[PDB]
């Protein structure tokens, strides 16, 4: 039922500056609903499932894409992690843990588990570490991928429903995994150097070679578009694991100017939250372009600038918020760039 | 002593020497006098890069007071034979043979530093023995001088007569004059 | 002999030599006489740091009695070409060429120890042969002397005529005098 | 040859050379003649220890017949610049420059072995050339002698006049007499 154009229009409200990734995901999810909705008991049967592989820089909005999609989407969503997993009954974590976590979102309904979607972060962290004379059995490395192969393709694993009140139940449910979708994505480290050597030019250390002058001036994203499965082999991934994820996403980067868009265009932008918080009091909140620019530089300086907007904004308005109820006959509040630095106090209009 | 550095990769950490790290980026260093051992080592490096990638540009930094001619001519034919464009840069100094390898680089990919200096002269030699043998070694070194001037004109664009007059004695050429002489293409003053 | 140290990292323990450990922190050592081999090694170190980070300041400690001029001028052009600010420090002594690379550092990031000593003189050379050849090498070394005085004045701010008079003979300059002469910015007596 | 030892750690066993093992415990060795290479290596060791811990005392064992003055003065300024107290010990012998680095240690943390011996004299030099150049080098070495005597009085507490008379010629000082002269603090006869 959901049309890719309609679902993309809704996602644009929550995502800024990422278009290629939206088209890729829209087709898959639409096919997934169609695959599960349509019985498919026709001449052609057992339709294949195109799993999605998301690639992008840290703090690019990957978690929001899955969660914001899950908010409007009816089916349940979960956020698992790959680093915790440890193969062959090791101390860290059994693979089966992912499935039991899904059931809580599905209220222990098997039919709802096939409908829902799963997301995994930090997938690059389990890249095949290749040190020959150390172990030769990398639990954190290659070994984990081998266990996920059968999981993604499809199999049934016993899962105690609800954990059981006590030994009395001692039963397990059979949960299919073929129809379940899997979204495995993580910010790969050092991948840009791998593709530069083989694709564009004789770059590097030397004089004529292009230096990394555009560390922050330009976005590396355009390079990721030319990524292919063969390049991931050098990274450590097994070809069998890559075959399980045919689709690929780019998610080039977030821009300083995009941060300004994130504060004004989105429905859940911080500006709209505080604006409504003060509107009820008969006060108006005004943000100036100079103030936004200062916020961008401060967020860029710290790690994961996208996740640090709350701290910068909250500290700036913490003092003003304390005195706003006490103050009377104040209808507007003005914030300046100097205030963001902390050397100035916001202007008050009566 | 040579310092050791660490290059970070997805598989793990790898330790490289300063010279080997630059070799990974298609960069070769030509230091000191040109001899049979030093020259044969550079040839092996170029061939290794050819097999790894025949389409990527190579960068050759030259800082040497020159040396044997026969050792240097092996490198010149190699640079022209292989498909990749061998970019040349002059750092510090480039003598007679260092200048010949400098201009032999790919056209349009030759640079010289703002304070570098190039010097060119005629081949040096000598022999001791019978008069019949002195005539033989004299005719051979004379052919080389003629051959070295013909190739110098080809890359520099000057006439063979001009190279003959300028190479009769030692001739130092500053960095700006080298550009005007067709020996190089530009100067890398600052990074852009 | 070179001692080995252990650097603790999240991945694990790694063994490094004392010189390589400091190289990781953008620190290069210039020790002994300046020659073609020692100079060509420092150039690769500077370039290696440029790729890692072109926005972090580099520190260059110099303790050397000087040496060849052509080997030193390759380092001078490198410091000015690359974007990072090459901080220079004088430890023990800084001769003619060591002083030229010292003052060539970034303005405001040049230091000298309280008891260090700098010495400056004119270029040295010589030749043996026909009178025609002596005139050629004499004109060449004269240009260098003029060129070395022009660049020294550019960073020190002094006049070309003053540098010419002070470089006619050996001239020793104490650490305080270097500040008054514009050669350095301050002295790192104690840590603050 | 250098023996290899094994240091047991929680992570695992690690093999270390005898000099690197002691370096982990903030111990540096000053052996042989003082030159530009040996001095430049010790300076890097002090800096490495400063970053690891700036509040732990450093121990410097000196056994050397002295050497170049300029190489040693770089170490003296370094010891005074850094915050940690550089403990100095004289083993075997401490010549003119070795004695200056010995007494330059932190007050109250300077020791000398019961059978060690210290020798002090004036700076040595020489020059060959025109009379105008000899006068320049003579004034320079005279400043060093005056500067070296001023600092000796500062740390030893004696007067400048006394240091001038005692340093006119070679003067040997036994371990007990060094205490009476203010050069050291005590003697480490036995462990308590
Ligand atoms: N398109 C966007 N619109 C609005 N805010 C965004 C957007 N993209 C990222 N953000 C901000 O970035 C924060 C982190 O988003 P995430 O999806 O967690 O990024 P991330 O790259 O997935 O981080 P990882 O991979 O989980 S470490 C969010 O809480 C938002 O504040």
């Amino acid at each position: 039922l959901p049309t890719p154009h309609e679902i993309r229009n809704h996602l644009d409200d929550y995502v800024i500056g990422q278009e290629q990734a939206k088209k890729v995901l829209a087709v898959a999810v639409y096919n997934h609903y169609k695959r599960l909705r349509n019985g498919d008991t026709s001449n052609g049967v057992e339709l294949g499932k195109s799993n999605i592989l998301l690639i992008g820089p840290t703090g690019s909005g990957k978690t929001l894409l899955a969660e914001t999609l899950a908010r409007l989407l009816d089916v349940p969503f979960t956020m698992a992690d790959a680093t915790t997993l440890t193969e062959a009954g090791y101390v860290g974590e059994d693979v089966e843990n992912i499935i039991q976590k899904l059931l809580q979102k599905s209220d222990y309904d098997v039919q709802k588990a096939q409908r829902g979607i799963v997301y995994i972060d930090q997938i690059d962290k389990i890249s095949r570490k290749s040190d020959n004379p150390s172990i030769t059995r990398d639990v954190s490395g290659e070994g984990v991928q081998q266990a996920l192969l059968k999981l993604i393709e499809g199999t049934v694993a016993a899962v105690p429903p609800q954990g059981g009140r006590k030994h009395p139940q001692q039963e397990f449910l059979q949960v299919d995994t073929s129809k379940i979708l899997f979204i495995c994505g993580g910010a790969f480290a050092g991948l840009d150097k791998v593709i530069s050597h083989r694709v564009e030019t004789g770059s590097g250390i030397g004089f004529g070679a292009t230096v990394k002058a555009k560390s922050d001036k330009a976005s590396e994203g355009e390079l990721l578009a030319q990524v292919e499965p063969e390049d991931l082999i050098k990274f450590g991934l097994i070809p069998e694991f890559i075959g399980r994820l045919p689709v690929v996403a780019t998610l080039n980067e977030l821009s300083e100017e995009a941060l300004i868009q994130i504060l004004k265009e989105p429905k859940n932008a911080l500006t709209k939250q505080y604006q409504a918080l003060f509107n009820l009091e008969g006060v108006d909140l005004e943000f100036r372009d100079e103030a936004l620019d200062a916020i961008a530089k401060k967020a860029m300086a710290r790690k994961t600038g996208a996740r640090g907007l709350r701290s910068i904004v909250e500290a700036a308005l913490l003092d003003t918020m304390y005195d706003l109820p006490s103050m009377e006959d104040v209808e507007k509040v003005v914030i300046d760039e100097s205030v963001i630095d902390g050397q100035s106090e916001p202007l008050l209009i009566y | 002593l040579v310092p050791m550095v660490i290059e970070q990769t997805s598989r793990g950490e790898r330790s490289f020497d300063i010279y080997s790290r630059l070799l990974k980026e298609r960069v070769i260093f030509l230091t000191g006098q040109v001899e049979d051992h030093m020259a044969n080592l550079i040839v092996a490096q170029m061939l290794f890069l050819e097999a790894e990638n025949p389409e990527k540009d190579i960068y050759l930094y030259i800082n040497s007071p020159g040396g044997v001619i026969t050792a240097g001519m092996s490198i010149y034919d190699t640079m022209q034979f292989i498909k990749p464009d061998v970019s040349t840069i002059c750092m510090g100094q480039a003598a007679s043979m260092g200048a010949f390898l400098l201009t032999a680089g790919a056209k349009g990919k030759r640079f010289c530093l703002p304070n570098s200096r190039v010097m060119i002269h005629q081949p040096l030699g000598g022999y001791q023995g019978q008069a019949t043998d002195i005539e033989i070694h004299a005719r051979e070194i004379l052919k080389v001088k003629g051959r070295m001037n013909e190739l110098m004109a080809l890359h520099t664009g000057q006439s063979l007569e001009q190279i003959e007059r300028d190479t009769e004695r030692d001739r130092f050429l500053s960095a700006p004059e080298a550009v005007e002489y067709g020996l190089v293409d530009s100067i890398l003053t600052h990074r852009n």
